């Protein structure tokens, strides 16, 4: 399952964590079996503007 | 006190039972003895540990 | 108030709706401890310090 958030809420993708994004965007099971893998891509997304 | 070992055995049965019962009302550590209470209080993954 | 003379306030004999409060969307961190986030719109207390 791949996305894109803010760096600051890559806390909130994890197992029993309650967030506004973990909550209403996606949420993973109490039991989730898996591993979540985030990696910047400021210089592949930020433009000016 | 003629009958005293059968009032000994009936004391030994109901104060077993009364320590079984004042037991039900311990926390054992958790934050609070009334499962209601906890289930009132918090979420599935605390509430669970 | 400064952190050392952190301000103190008292609340009581009233009626708390912590949904909007919750959904404010402007806290970043809103950690609750002892009790969950949601479901504090049903509880009662005697006290709230603040």
């Amino acid at each position: 399952d791949s996305f894109v958030i803010r760096g600051d809420e890559v806390r909130q993708i994890a197992p029993g964590q309650t967030g506004k994004i973990a909550d209403y965007n996606y949420k993973l099971p109490d039991d989730f079996t898996g591993c979540v893998i985030a990696w910047n891509s400021n210089n592949l997304d930020s433009k000016v503007g | 006190s003629a009958l005293g070992k059968l009032q000994d055995v009936v004391n030994q049965n109901a104060q077993a039972l009364n320590t079984l019962v004042k037991q039900l009302s311990s926390n054992f550590g958790a934050i609070s003895s009334v499962l209601n209470d906890i289930l009132s209080r918090l979420d599935p993954p605390e509430a669970e540990v | 108030a400064s952190v050392y003379a952190w301000n103190r306030k008292r609340i009581s004999n009233c009626v708390a709706d912590y949904s909007v409060l919750y959904n404010s969307a402007s806290f970043s961190t809103f950690k609750c401890y002892g009790v969950s986030p949601t479901k504090l719109n049903d509880l009662c207390f005697t006290n709230v310090y603040a």
